[PDB]
């Protein structure tokens, strides 16, 4: 075997471990070591930020389980209030995108929580905390360095590591978006994401649009498929809107069809027909405001 | 009225006006004046740029539409790139999604168009070309200021006006999208941006229903109506391309559904797990689902019968005796034919092809193709035809229906946004005025008045096309012709980036200095901006802002070669010779490539009216050692009374100093041709001349009689023009 | 405590660190401890800028000690770079200049004034380093597909991030520094140059007005920028130069290595500069010109004012001052730019030549009228120093520097080649790399500065700019002294060489050349580009597969686990390949056992002379032909051949090079073959290739030219698909 060829099956073996080890037991991969090492290159890259705060907080994280106990955190607004949380001693961090939205930024109008922005926003967000973090973290430690060994054991030392689960709403597309998505948060040093089973550009009480459990299932393994390439064990949370949706995008996955409500009389026309009628209706007596009906090219029978 | 009800009044008749404006003649709007106002709030915004670049944009492709000429542009790489194009006299630019991701950015990795880059990426790119064209509009101004009036009338003033028509992908979502990267683009100050009709990541070609294309467009001129921007929308359609649609909703695309035996999804997962099972592990993609044993039975059986579970036997066999490698190859193999297997045994059609095999059958035809599945079925009915079709059977395993893709279907979904639209554009991938006047026609036949688009693939080999070169020029202008007012060559400007550095870089290593010095002369020659780059990006503009700020206080002064032989020498030369023969006529000498980036040269004499007196067309060879020959192929003294008084032989006297010459030879030969060189030849510039008849004259040149004419007293040059 | 033993084990790691033989004479201001304070607890790691800054500077310091040099050009787009790398250039420049030139989605383009924010030249450098980075993983997934046998075949290129990125002056202060190398350690960067200017002064179309900063204050930023690498663990590459050749200002004389080249007023009973200046204006602005009020800037006296405009009236300043005002009623009250310049380049002129302007040591030597003992002395001495050794020696000169101020408040200096050495030599302890700024390209002045440094230290590798802007026709060098230069920037010690804003150009003439070409000729324009593309076989012919498509499937595939859908040639060119098969047909018959490779390139990089090279199996050229085909005016192709050559006398007169000749005529529809110059031996082989009927006529005019015109009917005969007449032709039947 050439030089080449075994540094390519030294790496496979060392991501098949990896695959292995405990850390994803009951995880399914819908690809194998192999497909992940071919996305690799030559030239190293680290991002050690993620990779060990991934490790630290799952570890804490099945601690907690096991005890049946929990972190009970919120939203911080500022990189102040993220340090502040720290210091009060909450454990972790959330990072949602309707405060991203309510914030806005320099070329983002802030607005409702419609995951309208670019994807690069949410992580924009949290590379401040991430920042803010390390940064309290390089102050306390320096002021440590000064005090005496007596002083040290009277003050108390906070922990400022960026134990974060930033909003990945949908993921804002296809695999090659929640990939960029993925890698944004990783690159900026966050080790947990929440991808959500919703349609992209749906939100609006009503009107909740879901996705197939195959599509949201995709996501989640892109999103793995993005982290394994990097190295990083971060922790992918699946979030279901579920409780409260009343729709749909589509009627493919067999897990969703238990669901589905139908009509029972059939002499019924569609609901499409009846309300594209009855606007038609408002128009021809005279409310021209009310044209949404020319969105359709729907038949006189269907009218009828 | 209230002071507050009488301002919300009257900027709902402005807004009201703006709307029934010519401007937006035979456009739709699913919202009213009032739904815009709304939206405006109180506090003065002014997106001027976008603004009057829309305005004069829009009036000049609707000016080349009814003259039937086009602009014909490519898509600039950077924002010189972008400049230039202006100066070499391009009236508008494109930018699109490809570059854009070829290119990345500080936090985005280069990569393919799969427009997964953040919404924001081609606004910023976009951004960087405004802010270049208003920047070369002010350092233009700045200069032209200091020029006189008749320097003003000399020198040309080149038109920096951000005519750009953007990419907006397929809007990046739902309307909150596709409002913030409309936003995005006018913010910028761009008045054009192009939407089409795909699924978003799925770039296997997935198309949207019409209502949801329409609904972007709709979103589109609602932003730009808050903006008070009359920006110019492009829809552009895949469907010429496309074999899928994410949804079977519209009435619009049922006419183009293809429908059928087990579903395709059922085989396909079925055969996905066999190969699995037989111990492929890598093929696990069946996991993904949760499909039902009935199914996989049903599926199993099929594929058996079929002998699929057959083909899947000898690909894993196959795949073992390699020794266990990537299966890729092995699979598509299969999958190809199972594909074929399955489309074959389902009877994959349309609803109308199913209705016409079982009223004439030319009137079926064209109800159908009009006609929703309800209503096709109704009618059918009626008629007593009732023949089996399912759709739901030939979905995809994401769920994707499949649709008859080809130009039928392009029409079918342009003229749909026509109305919604100011400009349609028919994805291809084949150069073809065929497939082109298809499209056209069919537009225009319901659409007089609708401007199109054409997109000029950079990958799409030209030469396999069977076109002349003259065909090949003359495309551009056929296409104008025929209604599309603005052509693109999408990613032309990564292209001609890429094969520049490759070159530099070779030339660097190959010659060292000489690289940057043929470059330098190359720039002489076309007599390019970039010869002074200083001036080029705006120092005389940026000296000027330093003196008013610094109240002329800042300290600007210190204490304590001929590269070519110029144009102006033979323009003297012409003086001497325009006095002999008492012409009035002042004579400019122009030397530059026949055409772009050509070794062969075309030095012209021009008269005060700008008309070509006299020409040569010639290129100079080295040999082996060095020694210059000119290669002439061309030669004129276009005036008849300006013939037989050594105009021509003053020239080849330059071209021979200019080009330090050992020997001149004519390609090709006309008599006239025989005739001058002989003659030359007793005058004493050529030592010897041999002659091919018809073929070619070999002329060796006389050095001591070239160095006693150049003599700068000009006593022997006087004589030779008198005599 | 296990607090101190973690705090002891970084500070010993950092100690060993420093002293390792990277940073071999260089000087720390700082210590082990002081680094280790700064970096907190959890664990960072800038991996590709550490890993790229050992290679890359190890790489450098063998190519020193070879006396060779890389060669290189900043690139204007990712593409570039990436390109660049596979034409197998080994560092990438990254400029200011460039960086202006472009802009960004919130900076307008403009000049080079180092005028964005700090972040601007590292944004603009990321983007170069993930092309990089992007481009490695493309080719090795591509790699990865390939059989061992492809794999030796196919090459693989470099690119590794060698890059060194402009730092400007700093941009501050030291956080300014080290908030600047942060941004570019952050994005992969393992070099970055700092030079000695001061910020928010560059003049742009004047020779005048370049204003230094301190010695002192340069050292800082270097010290400040190794400060920033240190903690950061990256042994990153520090480039400092020196502006001092061009310079004419510095903004402090506190710096005791500068004072030797501050000038000074001998004349004493002169006012100052400022004081003139203002007086020369204010007289324009009483005199009625309100446009020129600059004098309202300052808050001089009277007293000033009378003694300054004395002198002006003296000189006949204030003369010039009433003809201009005059001159400018005449015209109408318009621009009173050109008129202003006009009197203040002859106000200058008059102060510099009345003062008599010159340093403290040719002061003392005028005095001194040993000479060359002095010079020595002064070179080497303070101001304070300078004059006691003077007064010692019984010579007290009238020297005044503060009266030849700027009305800024900047001290005027000596530039040139010796103060860039003063400066360069205080910094080399500081730097990896000493840069003297150059406007012309001169090895002699190259040479005055590397003899000088490498007299003290001779280990110091060296960087030399290349202006795109200088006129390289104007030197009066050869063709091949140009070709030369960079090979002799390279014996002197100057390693990393570089074409500033090379990219910037090249993507405008581009540009441009396209543009027009599209006017000109329509999609002909595309074609010809694609035909290009063709012949030296550019990556770019495939543009999708570039980008990386064919690793974006397979992430399509591992996303989808192979779920997403993705179910639903004319030839351009004569092959090489075709006479490739008459080789071997060739090779058969004379049984060589040599595989002949066809290789058909352009001669030189973008030329339309052709070089066609038949290559064998150990890679050498067995024959060639250089040619280039020519167009009459009614399109009618020649083959214009300047060169042929069969090298190996054993291979000769077995009419190899008439197979070359027949495929040559075939593949570009020659009528006729031109031979420039020819040999005997090329009389010889156009003659029996007239016989055997390739030709129908052929002319020589002995030593100077022969013209073969070709026979159609026999070419057509020859290229039948059954080969009989070829077969004839190869064995001489
Ligand atoms: C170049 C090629 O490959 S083929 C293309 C040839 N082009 C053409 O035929 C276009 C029409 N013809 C022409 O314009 C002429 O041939 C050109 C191009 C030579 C221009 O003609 P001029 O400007 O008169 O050339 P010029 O005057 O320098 O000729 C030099 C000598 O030849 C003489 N000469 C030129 N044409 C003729 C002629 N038809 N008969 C006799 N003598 C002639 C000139 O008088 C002069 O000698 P003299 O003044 O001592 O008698
Ligand atoms: C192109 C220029 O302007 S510069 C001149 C070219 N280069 C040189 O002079 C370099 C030295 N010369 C050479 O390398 C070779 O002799 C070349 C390139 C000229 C010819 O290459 P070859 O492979 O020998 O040519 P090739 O075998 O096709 O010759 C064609 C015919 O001419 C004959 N021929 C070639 N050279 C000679 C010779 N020196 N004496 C007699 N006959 C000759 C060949 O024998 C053959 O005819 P035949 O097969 O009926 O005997």
């Amino acid at each position: 075997h050439t030089p080449f060829e075994q540094d390519f099956e030294k790496d496979v073996a060392a991501t098949q471990r990896y695959f292995d080890s405990s850390r994803f037991a009951g995880i399914i991969r819908l690809y194998t070591a192999r497909q992940v090492v071919e996305q690799r290159g030559t030239i190293p890259v680290d991002h050690i930020v993620a990779r060990e705060a991934a490790g630290a907080f799952y570890e804490r994280l099945r601690e907690l389980f096991a005890a049946r106990k929990s972190i009970t955190t919120f939203g911080p607004y500022s990189p102040g209030q993220a340090v502040s949380m720290k210091r009060m001693g909450i454990e972790a961090i959330y990072l949602g995108g309707w405060a991203t939205s309510a914030k806005g930024s320099s070329t983002e109008d802030p607005g409702p929580d419609l995951a309208s922005y670019p994807l690069s926003q949410v992580p924009d967000d949290a590379a401040v905390l991430v920042r803010a973090l390390l940064t309290a973290d390089r102050n306390q430690h320096y002021l440590r360095l000064q005090m005496s060994e007596r002083q040290r054991a009277a003050t108390p030392a906070y922990d400022f590591r960026p134990f974060i689960i930033a909003d990945a709403d949908t993921g804002h597309g296809g695999d090659p978006h929640v990939r960029n998505l993925i890698r944004r948060f990783v690159e900026v040093g966050v080790p947990g994401y929440h991808i959500e089973d919703q349609r992209p550009g749906t939100k609006k009480q009503g009107g909740k649009v879901l996705v197939p459990s195959d599509e949201q299932i995709k996501r989640l393994n892109a999103a793995r498929f993005q982290l394994d390439i990097m190295r990083v064990p971060g922790i992918i949370v699946a979030r279901t809107d579920a409780e409260a949706a009343n729709l749909i995008d589509s009627r493919a996955d067999e897990r969703d069809q238990p669901f589905l409500l139908g009509a029972t009389k059939l002499d019924v026309p569609s609901y499409k027909s009846c309300f594209l009628a009855m606007v038609r209706r408002f128009y021809e007596l005279g409310v021209k405001e009310l044209n949404g009906h020319l969105l359709y090219a729907l038949g006189d029978s269907e009218y009828a | 009225h209230t002071p507050f009800e009488q301002d919300f009044e009257k900027d709902v008749a402005a807004t009201q006006r703006y709307f029934d404006s010519s401007r937006f003649a035979g456009i739709i709007r699913l919202y009213t004046a009032r739904q815009v106002v709304e939206q405006r709030g109180t506090i003065p915004v002014d997106h001027i740029v976008a603004r009057e670049a829309a305005g004069a944009f829009y009036e000049r492709l609707r000016e080349l539409f009814a003259a039937r000429k086009s602009i014909t542009t490519f898509g600039p790489y950077s924002p010189g790139q972008a400049v230039s194009m202006k100066r070499m006299g391009i009236e508008a630019i494109y930018l699109g999604g490809w570059a854009t991701s070829a290119k990345g950015s500080s936090t985005e990795d280069p990569g393919p168009d799969l427009a997964s880059y953040p919404l924001s990426q081609v606004p910023d790119d976009a951004a960087v070309l405004v802010r270049a064209l208003l920047t070369a509009d002010r350092n233009q101004h700045y200069l032209r200021l200091q020029m006189s009036e008749r320097q003003r009338a000399a020198t040309p003033a080149y038109d920096f006006r951000p005519f750009i028509i953007a990419d907006a992908d397929t809007g990046h979502g739902g309307d909150p999208h596709v409002r913030n990267l409309i936003r995005r683009f006018v913010e910028v100050g761009v008045p054009g941006y192009h939407i089409e009709d795909q699924r978003p990541g799925t770039k296997g070609k997935v198309l949207v229903p019409s209502d949801e294309q329409i609904k972007r467009l709709n979103a589109a001129r609602f932003q730009l109506d808050i903006m008070r921007v009359p920006g110019i929308i492009v829809a552009r359609t895949d469907a010429e391309a496309a074999n899928l649609i994410d949804s079977r909703a519209d009435e619009r695309d049922q006419p183009f559904l293809l429908g059928a035996v087990p579903s395709y999804k059922s085989c396909f997962l079925a055969m996905v797990r066999r190969f699995y099972e037989l111990g492929v592990k890598e093929l696990n993609g069946h996991l993904l689902y949760a499909l039902g044993d009935s199914e996989y039975a049903a599926a199993g059986g099929w594929l058996e019968r079929q002998g699929i579970f057959g083909l899947v036997s000898d690909a894993v066999n196959a795949w073992r005796e390699d020794g266990q490698q990537s299966i890729d190859g092995i699979f598509d193999q299969v999958e190809s034919r199972f594909v074929a297997a399955w489309e074959d045994d389902a009877g994959l059609m349309t609803y109308g092809e199913a209705v016409a095999d079982v009223m004439a059958p030319e009137e079926w035809r064209a109800f159908a193709a009009r006609a929703s599945l309800h209503a096709a079925r109704a009618k059918a009915k009626e008629l007593g035809a009732d023949p089996p079709w399912d759709c739901e059977l030939a979905k995809t395993p994401e769920g994707y229906y499949q649709i008859r893709g080809g130009i039928p279907y392009a029409i079918a979904k342009s003229l749909a946004a026509a109305p919604f639209a100011d400009i349609l554009w028919m994805e291809t991938k084949t150069a073809d005025l065929a497939d082109a006047r298809q499209f056209a026609e069919a537009i225009h036949a319901e659409f007089p008045d609708q401007m199109l688009a054409y997109n000029l693939s950079p990958s799409f080999n030209w030469d396999t096309t069977g076109m002349t070169d003259e065909e090949m020029r003359r495309f551009p202008e056929e296409l104008g012709k025929m209604g599309f007012v603005f052509n693109f060559i999408t990613y032309g400007g990564h292209q001609i980036d890429g094969v520049a550095a490759e070159e530099f870089a070779t030339a660097l290593r190959q010659d060292g200095m000489l690289a940057l010095a043929r470059l330098q002369r190359k720039m002489r020659l076309v007599e390019s901006p970039y010869r002074t780059p200083q001036t080029l990006v705006g120092g005389p503009r940026s000296d000027a802002a330093l003196a008013a700020s610094s109240g002329r206080t800042a300290t600007t002064k210190a204490m304590g070669v001929q590269t070519e032989v110029p144009r102006k020498l033979l323009e003297e030369w012409l003086a001497m010779w325009s006095g002999h023969y008492q012409l009035k006529d002042k004579l400019r000498v122009q030397l530059r490539p026949q055409r772009a980036g050509s070794e062969v040269l075309e030095l012209g004499i021009h008269g005060e009216s700008d008309d070509k007196l006299a020409n040569v067309i010639f290129q100079p060879i080295q040999d082996r050692r060095g020694r210059t020959i000119l290669l002439v192929r061309d030669q004129n003294t276009f005036g008849a009374e300006l013939r037989q008084k050594r105009l021509m032989t003053l020239i080849h006297l330059w071209l021979v100093h200019r080009f330090k010459a050992q020997a001149v030879h004519y390609v090709t030969p006309t008599d006239d041709n025989l005739y001058q060189t002989s003659k030359m030849k007793s005058h004493g510039i050529f030592t010897e001349v041999n002659q091919e008849v018809g073929e070619i004259i070999v002329a060796e040149v006389n050095h001591p009689r070239i160095a006693e004419l150049l003599t700068p007293d000009r006593v022997a040059l006087r004589k030779l023009i008198t005599k």
